[PDB]
């Protein structure tokens, strides 16, 4: 696990849930039942930069807007 | 300290402590980023 994810130089925190890794990819899960979803901009919120969080990791946070606009 | 409040409802589930304290702030109305950007201050204040 990791407390936050870095994307575009910004720190992303979960709205509810924890970040988990299955060995090769990272997902967001709810805390009481294992049910992974992809980490998006609708699942998370932004606060601060990736210089203050200890243990923050690099990953991709997917924006739904751009693949709709091709 | 190692399992938070999970051992009282079943099996003890490990979770790192910094992340336990962030959950505990959420439970009182404080966002979790307030802890993670001030982790050193809260640890100094607790230890004193
Ligand atoms: C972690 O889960 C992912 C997703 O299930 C696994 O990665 C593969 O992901 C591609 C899409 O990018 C799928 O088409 C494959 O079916 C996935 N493979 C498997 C076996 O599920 C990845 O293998 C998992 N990692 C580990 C260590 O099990
Ligand atoms: C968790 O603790 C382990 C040690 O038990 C840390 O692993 C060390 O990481 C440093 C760099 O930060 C390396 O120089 C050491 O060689 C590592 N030790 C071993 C035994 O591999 C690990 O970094 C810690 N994780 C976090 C997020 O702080
Ligand atoms: C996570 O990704 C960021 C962005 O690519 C990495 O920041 C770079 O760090 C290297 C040194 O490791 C520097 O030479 C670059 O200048 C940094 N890039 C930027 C844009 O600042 C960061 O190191 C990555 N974290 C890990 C653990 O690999
Ligand atoms: C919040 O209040 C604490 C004190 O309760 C401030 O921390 C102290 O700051 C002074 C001045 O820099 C230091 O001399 C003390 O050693 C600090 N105390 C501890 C326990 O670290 C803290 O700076 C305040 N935060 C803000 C943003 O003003």
């Amino acid at each position: 696990t990791a407390p936050a994810i870095c994307h575009d130089g910004k720190a992303h925190f979960p709205r509810e849930g924890v970040f988990v890794s299955n060995g090769t990819h990272w997902f967001v899960t709810q805390r009481n039942f294992y049910e992974p979803q992809i980490i998006t901009t609708d699942n998370t919120f932004v606060s601060g930069n990736c210089d203050v969080v200890i243990g923050i990791v690099n990953n991709t946070v997917y924006d739904p807007l751009q693949p709709e606009l091709d | 300290i190692t399992s938070g409040w999970t051992f009282g409802a079943g099996p003890a589930l490990q979770i790192p402590f910094p992340m336990q304290m962030a959950y505990r702030f959420n439970g009182i109305g404080v966002t979790q980023n307030v802890l993670y950007e001030n982790q050193k201050l809260i640890a100094n204040q607790f230890n004193s």
